[PDB]
């Protein structure tokens, strides 16, 4: 005997699970920035568009509009109950509403496309992690069309 | 920095 | 001037004998005579006299075969688990070189030599000729293996652990202990992935701890990362494991040495997700000096 | 881009150089570290397909400089043992899988004895592939590496070297299944939108997979009997059972093109009925075109024996092709047409 | 109150072991276990809990087993020739009674032991709790015995001594080596006797030399006086010896021990004439304890 | 003053009480601790040569009573060995040596194979002993004790038993060589103007002397044979080289006494040239007229063979009388005739 | 075997050595007490008589007159070249030569005899030493018939 | 106070 050779006996794969796609689908993208208001009242909100297949996502496929706030109670949220070190957020920009700069304050669009960039990063990372899908924050903001912030933070 | 899960016994 | 006296130690089979080396800090590598429980230690001492014209005045010479554990070299927290003593002079003169013989019959050396972070473990030959105020010594480093057999138990390792409804899977090691240069036969089975894996390994780690009850200290180091997966696997898979230890050169597993310290191995299985997060499981495994046929 | 692979070849040619040069130099280990930083540089992948693929073929050049020098060396009885422990203490598993196969087909050829077992081990620690495109190119350099040594039949059978052509035969069927694994694993992987970029990489990628038919084919061994008993079963079974379109037709072309009549003819209503079975996105029509030619080209091809009286070829095809055309269920009746063509030029050509 | 712990040693073999007695000051006579050279020392250290309620907050419980030489009752001037060390247990609590095994593998007890003036030779174990202030020590006393087998070489002791032309004299004893219940056969001839003897006497003569160099003290005892001849011999006459060395329960002879002290046994031969005046020869012999078969 | 004799005779009277309680109680080793004590009374050197002789008349026939009740315990089966040792303890000689007697015929009873062992034993352990008076008593003890356990003719001869009558005539010829020599170192010691003490003290101990051959006469195993070989050869060397009068005469008295007529019709001549060297202060006349009255008792003696023709005694004692005055040197006329007139009487009454 | 009857073999006592007289006769008498000298020059000698048969001494018999003074000076030149203890003397007694005592002073009888036994005590002690028996003094006091103090101290 | 000596060899 030249070589060692050896391996412990394995269990043949069945071919569904084989073949058959993979039970890890999950892509979020934030999307299509919109002002909602006019005058003072103006924010930009975003698209949260959901594609997946792990059961706990109550649907396969959402899609819903969130504002920057949202995003930072989501992560307020997580920082309570849930015991996961969350990523940060992109930033409260708050210089930006003051006015006459010599930009279009909140509303300027390498802000809200960098902005926007920065929630994708948060809300995938956010999503894909295993603690954080158990509490029901997580779908309330990604599934629900409107955020009850009046709530009991259960799972 | 990165996250470290300890994997349970079932 | 220099040194009046020179003590320089020759052991009886200085030539036939078999060396062993050891890492110290810094990479430095030490090779002293290897030496196992119960054999005799016998030899030489030659006093090499360097001032002809002089004399050295002493209150006796001896030698002692000295087996310590030295911890955070802290001089004052040195402990003697051996000590032999051979007188070799009465308290007189020396003029001209001479030599003496000695053996201490049979030597005890329970415990295997090492030198750690905040431990050591060394046996030595000690020559002190005695003078009034200050005495001259000579130290002579010995290794000592501590060997054993295929052990009576030895069961392999099989565990299924995860995150609930996330990650479940079945690791399973071909043994519980394993020898310096052995291998760690064994495979990942994957029962559910809800998770995007990007890749995963073992790794083997070394702890050792210091001190007695509260007061301790453990002081990690990971001897070798080894990647076993490259890519997501899906439900039904099997991962081959073949991780040959000689690669890495560790030593064995010593436990509760003197009730002093410990140094154990472990098999932290990690598997890491495509945002960085690292899911692992760690397994103590047993390592054993083989005894070689003879 | 296209500025990665420049730098990328520059720094291989770099170490690759400083490699051979440690080899002619007879310091083994040394030449081992330089050819492993090299194979460092195939740790970058943001590399097009075509150019990682022709910095893989350059290191698969220097590597052969490597491979005869051992094949030398061996033959020169100068052997190192257990160059696989020694080799494992390179800290990731690329490195001690490249020297796990250079090593593995030198012992091969120096110890033909060993050649059952390596090849086990091999096949068995294959398993650990995850990765679509180092994993691709990995079990390319195994597919040239085992362009010819593998056991054969007209061989000389020392009981010391172990393994037949059953055994080349399952070596080459698993590897298969595994690549394929992954290369269909190809079309999900990253965001759906590269699903063009993808299959057009893909398609880049097939004749990898039909080099392993190719591989399947020079084997003397391949009698009609084993193509029955073991090829067909096989392959079917990882047809039906991948339920894919562009792959399986694919290959199942690069059979029909491949194998010869004799074997087909041996073995047309398993493959037909197999055909029956498959996908509904398939333009199965191209594929019984392609069949049909191919019989036909075999039916005025003389220097043969003609076509066997118990080979009822029309009856048996006509009731197949009907099969597949109740599994169609939208068909252009064009196409239909199409073939009934064709159905008329075979029955016209072989029996006026 | 009294103490809160009470040690006590058991050994293995307590039933089984043969004891042997030692002759300490003022006529006093201990009886402790007996051990020879290579024999393993195994027990029990057994503590006894006294004050139940309370508890005994210690820093590791020990037991050694010793050998030294004390000399001239000098607490400074002791020297430790064998010590071995086992663990018993790690600083902790004690609030109820617990035994301890131990185990000394085959040790070495190079010497016998010997209780004189200036030098006492004794093993030991020694348990020792240790606490804050004062530790808890327990001593328990060992008698080892050094065995020898028949010399190779053991020729008689013949000599012609005297006085010049006035007594000369031929004495011999059958031995240079007699072991402890020997008896030495001799005789006395007379070859010239001019002066008046009353008596003739064989002594047996113990000195103990301790010290090193210059720095020298003998210790002699006249074991014995054992009258040989009654009266005036004339020349041609011979005077036979047999002196029973069982009857005076003595030492074997012990030559520099650690080069520390000696015991040495003396045959004083001893005529006196009629006017009291005394004439005599010292011969040394050496001692040694005889091994019985088994 | 003989008040030292009292306070003797009464602290031995308490040490022989001391005896028998022991004795009674089994104490044996505390009785001879006594024992010890009674001979440190010994050590004294005012006493008489009777008045030790009283003391030790004393002791000796107590300590018999204790000789025979440890022969008793030994005649019971309670046999001890390593005797010789213990009986070494005994700071005095004396006690150790009458120890050694004591016990040693004690093995000679129990242990016949020991007889002749132990005899030549304590024989040759007499060379401790140099004091005449002690040494003499010591003695006494040896004849007494030897008076029945020497070999003899009516001794039975189990082959257990050991020693004959050769080592018996070996022990006496010594007893008597070493009582000679201490008796006469008595005669020089001390002051010369002792002489008649020393005398008159000699004559109290001629007794001492003559029971050895008393011990000689009781013997079965003096016969003739040996007494003209062997026995008178040997005591006449001794007797006729001690060149002394007192001494010579005495033992001669009790040889006239002592032989029969038996030993000395074959050995007169022998013994007579032996008796005409010898010393010239001694009276011989009444040498002579004893062994004249013997052989005139045997000249009238009937039933007995009386003298052969051919060994013409008187003719013999005639010459060797003759050749004997021709050796003294002014010996009275008178005395020649006193001499003639016994010769006179035993012509007429053995040769009428 | 019941009783160790060891001794070593000896040679048998030569018959002469046996019988023949012991060869340390030494016996010296201090006796017969006279004045002389009339007055104050007035002084004691006594009789010291010699038997012996050592080789040593000169004479078998000797007979000599000695004074107290002569034993001193034996004893003083004994402790000087013999390097023998030298037992004591019965002693000078000073006060006796004071006139007007109640007794006869130096010529008091219970003196003369106690002192006489002492000199017999002395002598039998010195003359018997086997490294006094060498000096010549010794011999110079107990067999010349008078003492030459003006000699030379030998042997 | 008793004379003791040693006894030589001859
Ligand atoms: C001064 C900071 O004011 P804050 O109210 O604390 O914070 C502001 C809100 O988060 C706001 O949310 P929204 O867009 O949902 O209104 C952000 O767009 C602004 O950039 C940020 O500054
Ligand atoms: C005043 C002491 O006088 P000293 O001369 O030193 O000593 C005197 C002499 O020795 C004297 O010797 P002798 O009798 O031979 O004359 C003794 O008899 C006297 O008894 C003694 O006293």
């Amino acid at each position: 005997t030249v070589a060692d050779t050896r391996r412990l006996i394995t269990k043949p794969q069945n071919l569904n699970d084989a073949y058959g796609p993979p039970s890890n689908f999950l892509e979020i993208d934030v999307s299509n920035p919109q002002t909602v208001g006019v005058g003072r009242g103006r924010f930009t909100t975003y698209e949260i568009r959901v594609k997946t297949n792990l059961p706990i996502f109550k649907l396969k496929e959402s899609t819903v509009r969130r504002r920057y706030s949202d995003f930072e109670w989501l992560r307020s949220e997580l920082e309570r109950e849930s015991k996961v070190v969350v990523p940060p957020l992109p930033g409260k920009a708050f210089l930006r509403q003051l006015p006459f700069r010599g930009d279009d304050g909140i509303f300027d669009d390498n802000f809200i496309e960098e902005r926007k960039q920065g929630l994708e990063q948060f809300i995938n990372k956010v999503a894909g992690h295993p603690l954080a899908q158990n509490e029901r924050c997580l779908h309330m903001f990604l599934q629900d069309e409107i955020i009850d912030k009046s709530y009991t933070p259960s799972k | 920095q990165p996250e470290l899960y300890l994997l349970n016994t079932m | 001037f220099g040194p009046i006296c020179e003590i320089d130690i020759v052991l009886n089979d200085g030539e036939t004998r078999k060396m062993a080396e050891m890492k110290t800090e810094d990479g430095k590598v030490e090779k002293h005579y290897l030496f196992y429980d119960g054999e005799s230690v016998s030899g030489k001492v030659n006093l090499a006299f360097k001032q002809p014209g002089k004399r050295l005045e002493h209150q006796g010479i001896r030698i002692e075969f000295v087996g310590q554990i030295e911890l955070f070299n802290d001089k004052s927290n040195t402990h003697e688990f051996v000590n032999l003593v051979k007188e070799l002079a009465l308290p007189g003169e020396l003029t001209q070189s001479r030599s003496y013989d000695f053996e201490f019959m049979q030597v005890e050396k329970p415990y295997e030599s090492y030198i750690g972070a905040n431990v050591r473990l060394r046996y030595f030959l000690k020559v002190t000729i005695v003078r009034r105020l200050t005495d001259l010594v000579k130290e002579y480093d010995l290794i000592v293996h501590q060997l054993a057999t295929y052990p009576d138990v030895n069961n392999s390792i099989k565990m299924e652990v995860g995150i609930e409804d996330c990650l479940h899977i079945e690791f399973e090691y071909n043994k519980s202990k394993y020898h310096l240069k052995d291998v760690i036969v064994g495979k990942i089975y994957f029962l559910l992935v809800r998770i995007k894996i990007q890749h995963m390994e073992l790794q083997l780690i070394k702890k050792e701890i210091t001190g007695i009850g509260p007061s301790t200290t453990t002081e990690t180091e990971t001897i070798a990362k080894y990647e076993i997966m490259d890519g997501a696997p899906v439900k039904g898979e099997s991962i081959p494991i073949r991780l040959f230890l000689a690669g890495y050169d560790p030593t064995p597993t010593m436990r509760d040495v003197n009730k002093k310290f410990s140094v154990r191995y472990f098999l932290n299985l990690v598997l890491v997700d495509e945002e960085d997060r690292r899911y692992f499981k760690q397994q103590e495994i047993i390592l054993w000096r083989k005894a070689p046929e003879k | 881009q296209e500025k990665l692979l420049d730098e990328a070849i520059q720094a291989v040619k770099v170490q690759s150089f400083q490699m051979k040069r440690c080899l002619d130099k007879n310091k083994l280990m040394d030449a081992l570290k330089h050819a492993s930083n090299m194979l460092g540089e195939l740790r970058t992948s943001m590399l097009s397909p075509k150019s990682y693929y022709e910095l893989y073929m350059a290191i698969s050049d220097e590597l052969h400089y490597l491979e005869v020098y051992l094949t030398d060396e061996f033959a020169k009885g100068r052997k190192v043992a257990d160059l696989y422990e020694l080799v494992q203490y390179a800290g990731n598993i690329i490195p001690r899988l490249y020297l796990l196969i250079t090593v593995g087909v030198v012992y091969v050829k120096s110890f033909p004895q060993s050649r059952k077992d390596i090849l086990k081990d091999l096949v068995e620690m294959c398993r650990g592939v995850q990765h679509p495109l180092r994993g691709l190119f990995l079990r390319n350099y195994l597919l040239q590496c085992t362009r010819n040594i593998l056991p054969d039949e007209g061989e000389p059978t020392d009981e010391e070297t172990t393994g037949d052509i059953s055994d080349s035969m399952d070596f080459v069927l698993l590897n298969f299944a595994e690549m394929n694994k992954l290369w269909v694993r190809m079309q999900h992987q990253g965001h759906s939108r590269d699903r063009e970029k993808r299959e057009r990489e893909r398609q880049e990628l097939r004749i990898l997979v039909g080099t392993n038919l190719v591989r399947l084919s020079q084997l003397e061994g391949v009698n009609v009997e084993r193509y029955k008993q073991i090829v067909l079963t096989g392959i079917l079974e990882q047809v039906v059972n991948c339920r894919d379109a562009l792959a399986q037709e694919y290959l199942m072309e690069c059979i029909i093109q491949v194998f010869p009549d004799e074997f087909h003819l041996q073995t047309l209503n398993p493959f037909l009925r197999a055909c029956a079975e498959l996908h509904q996105n398939v333009n199965v029509k191209n594929i019984i075109i392609a069949l049909i030619d191919r019989l036909a080209l075999f039916a005025h091809r003389e220097d043969g024996p003609g076509i066997p009286a118990d080979i009822k070829l029309f009856d048996i095809f006509s009731q197949q092709v009907a099969t597949v055309i109740q599994s169609r269920q939208d068909m252009p009746s064009e196409d239909v047409v199409s073939l009934q063509v064709s159905l008329i030029n075979l029955a016209m050509k072989c029996y006026p």
